[PDB]
């Protein structure tokens, strides 16, 4: 879940 | 004022970006819902991060929790919206996409729609308050975990208990009456699991044959589902129930 991970870590 | 916070971080309404000039085929109806889901996903993520205690958890868990509960969170919020707007007679997916009897039929998932409407009806029967709803919603985010456990297990357990207590606070009244209320509200929470099981089964089925069925899914959902699906089929997740 690339898009999700990037959204959760910012 | 933990609820004051829950009230402030509650996501603003999300529109589907639905085009009513298009024929409501099963393909268009489901693809539109999937689009709405992608847009709602962004909102649940931004909401989770603002959740007191969620950030204290390992990133891996944060990922896992949202991944396992997004369907339950959205179905539950759908239940609330349908309750406040139509007293549970119709599915208020979004202001621009309300499912009536006709769309439920052409959707090809009438039964799942009724299952979801049933949640809305429970809100009606119980006259669930906005505060009770907010607390319950958080519990949902914390009710489907990996059989093997979370990395911030302790941090997780504390958080869950705090929100459960917050629910009790929301629940004036006498002690026995408050107990009965808690019992009934947690019964509703446990019921989500069976509903979600069915919702997820159709989601995975349409996802697998997406191109062949011409059912579109937004990229964000594709990644989530692609990773989640195998985990669910492998029975890696378990519910945290309140009742036998
Ligand atoms: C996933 C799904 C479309 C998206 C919805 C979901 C049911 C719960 C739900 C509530 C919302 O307020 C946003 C749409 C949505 C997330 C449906 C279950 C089956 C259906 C499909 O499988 C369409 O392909």
């Amino acid at each position: 879940p690339a898009i999700l991970y990037a959204l959760l870590s910012s | 004022f933990l609820i004051s916070i829950l009230e402030a971080i509650e996501p603003e309404v999300v529109y589907a970006g639905y085009d009513n000039s298009q024929p409501d085929t099963t393909n268009y109806l489901l693809s539109s819902l999937n689009r709405l889901a992608g847009k709602q996903m962004v909102s649940v993520v931004k909401w989770a991060k603002a959740l007191p205690g969620f950030r204290n958890l390992h990133l891996d868990d944060q990922m896992t929790l949202i991944q396992y509960s997004w369907m339950s969170l959205m179905a539950f919020s759908l239940g609330w919206r349908s309750y406040k707007h139509t007293n549970g007679q119709m599915l208020y997916f979004a202001p621009d996409l309300i499912f009536n009897e006709e769309r439920m039929q052409q959707s090809a998932m009438y039964d799942l729609c009724q299952g979801m409407r049933q949640i809305s009806q429970e809100f009606v029967r119980l006259q669930v308050t906005y505060e009770e709803f907010l607390c319950m919603k958080v519990l949902l985010l914390l009710s489907t975990v990996p059989k093997d456990g979370l990395k911030s297990q302790a941090s997780f357990d504390e958080m869950r208990m705090n929100y459960i207590k917050e629910l009790r606070r929301a629940i004036e009244n006498n002690s026995s009456q408050n107990w009965q209320r808690f019992y009934q509200l947690t019964k509703l929470l446990d019921s989500m699991h069976d509903l979600v099981g069915g919702l997820l089964q159709f989601c995975f089925y349409t996802f697998v044959q997406s191109q062949a069925l011409s059912v579109e899914f937004p990229e964000m959902l594709v990644e989530i589902i692609s990773d989640q699906l195998p985990k669910v089929m492998a029975g890696m997740a378990k519910p945290l129930l309140f009742h036998k």
